[PDB]
DNA sequence: CTAGTTGATCTCATATCAGGAGAAGGAGCAGAGCGAATAC
């Protein structure tokens, strides 16, 4: 499972970094290029793929 | 100021004096707008703004969510408080919406019936403003960081595009020829800007810490390479003659086009003689920027002294171009400011930032 | 004497000798010289393209336009079989050009490097063969040539040949090609010629192929789907107007 | 679309430039005077001036200089227009016929560029190798003359110094050498360059930059025997030649800055220098055997406030003035027993800056009469104008008038005036405010170098003597004045809007509206009202007082208690500078939003923004022509007529008429100077022109338009300037052709052509019909 | 000297799971130790 992801907003490969703040149960995914940021709740079973998942889902939901 | 009015009435001073002095005074009194608001439609940060060059009424805004919003800035209501309503919108439901962030949007000069928008989806789309449909699309092999149409060209209608490729593309809007490229950079071309003075002069700033001026008619590469030291540290041109000690992510010709303001990721802005690229050694102090993409900043027009409005963190730093003296910080944004566009008719400013807000700064009183 | 817009005094006693298309070609060449770009005199054989070149260079020398007080050192790369013809043409149109041939036959009777140095030192008119460009490609390109004229420039039709690389190692903005046909087999040759005259105008050859050559040939077949032929027509139009101001073909 | 007819009732009278030389003939000593659009050529006789020609340029003459190229029998005249039409003209007299042939012409407007602060500068190399223009910051345009052009092809040389104060060509230099004073953050410095036409670029000057006085504002190129230059500043006069550095600081020039100069002798042994206060000094260069020994300045005397001056001969000096009457003065060898060597020989009338003017039917005739606040500080006056030619009286006030209004019931004019006191305070001269029959000072309970003292002068409208002079509070500027009766009481009042002016602020925060009544030869303060800003403009609006405090247009009612009570306000203005009225409608001229058609809805009791123009025109004056036509004057010397169109788009005023007047209109007023056209709006300008706007009918306007095009095809302009270009609406960020306006001067020129040219005009009715039409058009003024 | 013939050589162009063991790097934690920094 890759940790760096293509940004849904600027389509820059591996430009998204994921930070797991487990102490606060929050994952923050940020694109280095276009500076888009997204915050989602996470669990101890969560992974950066799950945070990027929640980001893609939030984008598609907001774009309806 | 009653002295100014009296001098204008009595012919002591040219009306030019009152006009430019009052423009400068208005710019100095720039403050968060007391009675004005801008409609919020972008779901993501606004990366770019552009007020149309003719009549200065309509404003384009490209968001990080790929939508393009067209606002009317005129207060068509009778109240002193109004919101800049959104006339049109390339929203998520438009068949031609950009799939990724719109990074530059520009009105067609000489006419408001067309505009252009480049995105990180590797497309420069040319839109008919009336039908709001894509009149043309130019696809690129690599993401677009910036683009610019000449604000002066009555003859050519080239769009200079800077992508992550090391080549500056020149897309002819006259019969579509995107094959023309300029060689000489080595990394992503983060900013491009046509000279407002000279028709065929284009300045390009790239991540290789170099700024090059090209005569696009010419067959022999760039005209000038900007050098910080002008020759104090002189070396055979392979890696020397850098404009900055980092990525040069913003360009802006001054109003007359005789100087060039370059902002780079070394936390420095520099002013260059646009005719021979000599550094004028204007200080400006430290200009905080760490943007990994192009940084959009503008200069004032029609004032006694020229000003430059640079995004500075979550603020707008206003500097005097030719002295470097720091005027002020416009402080009303909650995240880093991506773009600021200057309305020259009324000395107004519109700033878009990552907080999904377009804030209007108006002169006080 | 005929005078152009910015001032390019082509002499009357030469300009009167040209034909209407020849004078148009001189006008076009000098427009290129003002834009500091190169071109292709793609006029087919028999019209007379050397006469246009000598007339234009003679006007550029007498007009004393300036870098260089008038015309500087120019190199003409032509097949051997016409080299002597070229010098005679100069000597009958514009005598005061110190024209010199670089060849084993030649007239220098000394070291050829000394000939290059001496001719450049006098801003002369130096004629070579393509082979000498290839062999002395490092030596001949050190003396700040002001013009490069590849007569029968279809020798550059291959973007791989060592002659193409040696000819593209020149530095001047001024690159003129005298070829009866810019392309002979396919668009590789058009791209190579345009990479010579104007390094940046047409894109890198991969880009050029993928945009122009494949769609055009795919639309050159009668079993092509209608979309294919329409795209081929559009791309041909784009290539045509892109090359319009730099290929003068009659 | 609107239909308007503009005609010049009185040609411009303010002189903005005067040059002497041999223009008409090799032996004649010509005086060329540039009034704004008019070039007047006189021949300097032994006595006075003999007018030989008067041509009307299609342009505001910003530069006017005479130069004699090698081989030319007589001087050629270089004229640059404010819209940057350059022309080289020659005088060709063929017997009775006089022609100003355009030897060369062109347009030198750069498409983009910051116009320089100190204004357009035009200089000519003393050997006439080139013309150097400073039009924009950072650039120096050069028009070579050795290359004989008929199109005046020019090239810009980039000038590293961006704030150039003044520039001249030095004398006795092998190469064209410019010496100029420029301002950088380190101070003001005088630098030199040697222009190269072959390389088209500057080269290192004969002598390096030298740091000059902070207010060093003038450069004077001394002729060959001395060479170098003289820099005049506010406090000192210095002379540089590269190693000679002479300097003086005469205390007598400290009081006022020197604004003009002229060279008396061909060798520059003497110069004239005029200051803004009118003082004329002689700067003498003492030579030593040649180099320069020492500089002296001696006060010759006092003249009108000189924009320019020119020594003709025999001690005669033409003092050309913009703020007062131009003068022809004599420099006596010996003093006049008052310390002054200057004696006025002749005075040429100048309607100075016409800041305000009122049309009055004085003498109870059917004829109008313009009473204009003309002139400035020392040259301020009232001018009374009638049709008799135009007869112009003059009532010298010796202080600047600002506003004027006529009170028919009281048989007097209320005139706002302003004088300068130096120190508590002392008047520099006995002014009309101080020479009133009776006087008073405001004692207001509301509020508790050189300064301006403002007064309300009650002036008898028979003898034009100052019946009264009421001085205002300390540091109070009176801005507006209106004579009207408010509410329902019968008394007629002088209502004065004021502002409290202190140096610590940029916009007045305090002011008051004072209601005076003039009765029994006394000016009693009937009422006061402290307001929170400068009352820029006031007007009577249906018996109420419509005032404009800094950004708020508000309405006051006159109560039974004889006090002003606010009724309604409108705040959607930057600064409402100009107010006009017709019925329930108000026209608010804004500083930079340019118009606002407001309506007072009486059934409710507030204002309603009926419409607005969203174009950013900076206003100088505004007027209401018809129920739906609104005339306005922009500070860029343009007239524009807005029209209420026919949704929210109904709130957009449409600019249905555009025109470039070439004059800074200060005031409009309904009225006519005479006993086919609808309406009559006179206007007064800064350069002294009085013009007249009338509305035309559609078919007639179309026919006139056709005549204008025909005349443009026939009549040849002096500088080969196209009339459409000259009248094209022009602003630094906009340029449009003229629409909805007929140039009355061009139409009236239809009389001054011969019959074959008329037939050329009227190729496609007969010529006599159009002669009748233009005669009827001339009747209105 | 001096041109014409003879071979070699190069370029260019013609299409279509039931390993294991050890050594080197990097990671995260743990503490020790010393500079500054409040503060009694
Ligand atoms: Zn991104």
């Amino acid at each position: 499972l890759e940790t760096q992801f293509t940004c849904p907003f600027c389509n820059h490969e591996k430009s998204c970094d994921v930070k797991m703040d487990r102490a606060r149960n929050t994952g923050v995914i940020s694109c280095t290029v276009c500076l888009e940021e997204f915050q989602t709740p996470i669990t101890y079973l969560s992974e950066p793929v799950d945070v990027y998942s929640d980001w893609i889902d939030a984008c598609e939901a907001a774009n309806q | 100021m009653l002295g100014f009015l009296s001098a204008r009435q009595t012919g002591l001073e040219d009306p030019l004096r009152l006009r430019r002095a009052e423009s400068t005074r208005r710019v100095l009194g720039l403050e968060l707008n007391k009675d004005r608001d801008v409609e919020r439609i972008h779901g993501g940060g606004i990366n770019t703004l552009d007020i149309e060059p003719v009549e200065g009424r309509y404003m384009l805004s490209g968001g990080s969510d790929g939508v393009i919003v067209l606002y009317d800035l005129e207060n068509s209501s009778r109240q002193s408080y109004y919101t800049c309503k959104a006339v049109c919108s390339i929203g998520r439901d438009h068949p031609d919406v950009h799939r990724y962030s719109v990074e530059t949007v520009q009105w067609y000069p000489h006419d408001t019936g067309m505009f252009t928008s480049s995105s990180f989806d590797k497309t420069l789309k040319v839109w008919d403003t009336n039908t709001l449909q894509t009149a043309d699309v130019f696809n690129f092999e690599e993401t677009v960081y910036s683009h610019h149409m000449s604000p002066v060209s009555t003859k050519h209608c080239l769009v200079a595009v800077g992508t992550r490729g090391p080549k500056v593309q020149l897309c002819d809007l006259k019969s579509g020829s995107c094959s023309h490229i300029l060689q000489g950079h080595r990394q992503e071309i983060l900013a491009v800007s046509w000279s407002p003075r000279y028709d065929y002069i284009l300045a390009t700033a790239s991540a290789d810490s170099r700024v090059k001026l090209w005569d696009v008619r010419r067959a022999s590469g760039c005209l000038i390479t900007l050098d910080q030291h002008n020759g104090k540290k002189s070396q055979a041109v392979e890696s020397a003659n850098t404009a900055h000690n980092g990525k040069v992510n913003g360009l802006c010709f001054t109003s007359d086009g005789l100087h060039l303001l370059t902002v780079g990721t070394d936390n420095r802005m520099r002013l260059w003689n646009s005719s021979n690229g000599e550094n004028t050694l204007v200080n400006y102090g430290k200009v905080c920027n760490n943007s990994k993409k192009g940084l959009k900043f503008t200069v004032s027009c029609g004032c006694s002294s020229e000003f430059v409005f640079v995004p500075y963190g979550s603020t707008i730093a206003v500097y005097t171009v030719y002295s470097g003296e720091q005027i002020t910080m416009l402080k009303g944004h909650y995240k880093t400011v991506d773009c600021c566009v200057f309305q020259s008719n009324f000395q107004e400013l519109y700033s878009g930032s990552r907080d999904c807000n377009i804030l209007a700064w108006v002169p006080s009183l | 004497d005929a005078e152009f817009d910015e001032g390019f005094k082509v002499p009357g006693f030469l300009f009167k000798k040209l034909f209407k298309y020849q004078q148009t070609g001189v006008r076009w060449l000098w427009e290129l010289h003002c834009q500091q770009a190169g071109g292709i005199l793609g006029d087919e054989m028999g019209l007379g393209k050397t006469i246009q070149i000598i007339a234009f260079l003679a006007g550029l020398s007498y007009s004393k336009i300036r870098r260089f007080e008038g015309l500087g050192p120019t190199v003409i790369v032509c097949p051997t079989t016409v080299m002597h013809q070229w010098v005679k043409e100069f000597h009958t149109w514009w005598p005061p050009f110190r024209v010199a041939i670089l060849h084993e036959t030649g007239s220098y009777t000394h070291k050829k490097e000394k000939l290059i140095r001496d001719v450049a030192h006098c801003h002369g008119i130096l004629i070579t063969s393509y082979s000498y460009i290839r062999l002395m490609q490092d030596d001949i390109s050190r003396y700040d040539w002001h013009y490069v004229i590849l007569d029968e420039g279809h020798k550059i039709r291959n973007p791989n040949a060592a002659v193409t690389l040696a000819c593209k190692q020149f530095r001047t903005p001024h690159r003129i090609i005298l070829s009866g046909s810019p392309m002979q087999n396919n668009l590789r040759e058009l791209w190579s010629l345009f990479d010579f005259i104007f390094p940046g105008k047409l894109g890198t050859l991969p880009v050029f192929m993928e945009q122009f050559s494949v769609p055009i040939t795919m639309g050159g077949y009668s079993n092509a789907s209608p979309v294919q032929v329409k795209t081929a027509y559009k791309c041909a139009c784009v290539l045509r107007d892109t090359i319009n101001p730099y290929l003068l073909r009659r | 679309m609107s239909y308007n007819y503009v005609v010049t009732a009185q040609k411009p009278t303010a002189v903005n430039g005067c040059v002497t030389g041999h223009f008409t003939s090799a032996e004649d000593l010509n005086l060329l005077i540039a009034k704004n659009t008019r070039l007047e050529i006189y021949v300097v006789t032994a006595e006075g001036l003999r007018p030989v020609k008067e041509v009307g340029m299609y342009g505001k003459i910003a530069v006017m200089e005479l130069f004699r190229p090698k081989g030319e029998s007589k001087d050629l005249l270089f004229i640059l227009t404010a819209k940057y039409n350059a022309c080289i003209l020659e005088y060709k007299q063929s017997g009775e016929s006089i022609d100003i042939i355009t030897r060369a012409h062109g347009n030198v407007q750069d498409r983009i560029g910051r116009p320089s602060e100190t204004g357009i500068i035009g200089i000519i190399d003393p050997e006439c190798r080139m013309i150097g223009l400073r039009l924009y910051d950072g650039l120096f345009k050069v028009i070579p003359l050795d290359r004989d052009n008929k199109e005046l092809k020019a090239f810009n040389i980039r000038l590293e110094e961006l704030h150039v104060i003044d520039v001249k060509f030095l004398y006795g230099c092998q190469a064209p050498t410019i010496c100029f004073v420029y301002q950088d953050p380190q101070g003001r410095h005088v630098k030199t360059y040697e222009v190269s036409l072959r390389e088209k670029e500057f080269n290192k000057g004969p002598w390096k930059q030298e740091n000059v006085e902070a207010e060093a504002s003038m450069v004077i190129a001394v002729p060959e025997p001395f060479g170098g230059a003289i820099i005049i500043g506010q406090e000192s006069i210095t002379y540089h030649n590269g190693d000679k550095y002479l300097a003086i600081a005469p205390p007598i020039i400290k009081q006022s800055t020197i604004v003009c100069h002229n060279r008396v002798d061909p060798n520059g042994s003497r110069y004239l220098l005029g200051d803004m206060e009118g003082r004329l000094f002689m700067l003498l260069l003492e030579k030593e055997e040649v180099t320069l020994k020492d500089l002296r300045v001696e006060l010759l005397g006092e003249t009108s406030i000189a924009e320019c001056l020119t020594y003709l001969d025999n001690g005669v000096v033409f003092v050309g003035s913009r703020l007062g009457d131009s003068q022809l003065v004599k420099l006596n060898v010996d003093s006049n027993e008052q310390g002054s060597y200057v004696v006025a020989m002749e005075t040429f009338t100048n309607l100075g800056p016409i800041v305000d003017m009122c049309v009055v039917d004085l003498e109870r005739q059917g004829q109008g009469q313009l009473v204009t606040c003309s002139g400035a500080f020392k040259e301020g006056s009232l001018r009374i104008i009638r049709n008799g030619k135009l007869h112009i009286r003059t009532v010298p006030l010796y202080e600047s008038p600002r506003k004027i209004c006529y009170q028919e019931v009281s048989q007097c004019f209320g005139v706002l005036s302003s004088r300068i006191e130096v120190q508590g305070t002392t008047a520099l001269r006995p002014s009309a405010s101080t020479q009133a029959l009776s006087s008073s000072v405001s004692s207001s309970k509301l509020f508790s170098e050189e300064v301006e003292v403002h007064n309300l002068l009650i002036i008898d409208q028979h003898t034009f003597e100052v019946l009264h002079a009421h001085q205002f509070l300390q540091n109070e500027y009176a801005l507006s004045l209106v004579s009207c009766k408010l509410g329902k009481d019968p008394n007629t009042y002088f209502i004065v809007g004021t502002a409290m002016v202190y140096p610590e602020e940029a916009e007045p925060k305090q002011g008051r509206i004072v209601v005076f009544q003039y009765s029994d030869g006394k000016l009693q303060t009937v009422a006061e009202k402290e307001v929170k800003g400068a009352v820029y403009s006031m007007v009577e609006f249906n018996g109420k007082l419509l005032a404009s405090i800094n950004s708020t247009v508000r309405l006051y009612e006159w109560t039974t208690e004889k006090e002003l009570r606010t009724e309604c306000n409108h705040y959607n203005n930057i600064m409402a500078l100009y107010l006009k009225t017709k019925g329930d409608f108000i026209l608010v001229g804004d500083l930079m939003r340019s118009v606002l058609l407001l309506a007072y809805k009486p059934m409710e009791g507030n204002f309603e923004e009926i419409a607005r123009d969203f174009n950013p025109n900076w206003m100088s004056a505004v007027e209401i022509l018809d129920d739906d036509n609104f005339l306005g004057a922009e500070n860029a010397f343009n007239l524009f007529v807005c029209q209420k169109d026919s949704d929210e788009e109904r709130q957009h005023l449409q600019e249905v008429g555009l025109f470039h007047l070439g004059e800074f209109v200060n005031v409009f007023c309904h009225g006519s100077l005479v006993m086919p056209t609808q309406g009559s709006v006179l206007f007064g300008t800064v350069n002294g022109m009085i013009g007249l706007v009338t509305s035309l009918s559609e078919s007639w306007y179309n026919l006139l338009l056709d005549m204008q095009n025909r005349l443009n095809k026939v009549i040849k302009s002096v500088g080969k300037i196209e009339h459409s270009f000259w009248r094209s609406f022009h602003t630094e960020r906009k340029t449009e052709p003229a629409t909805g306006f007929i140039d009355g001067d061009l139409i009236e020129s239809f009389l001054d052509i011969s019959r074959p040219k008329m037939q050329e005009v009227v190729a496609n009715a007969t010529a006599d019909d159009l002669i009748k039409v233009v005669e009827e058009l001339t009747r209105i003024h």
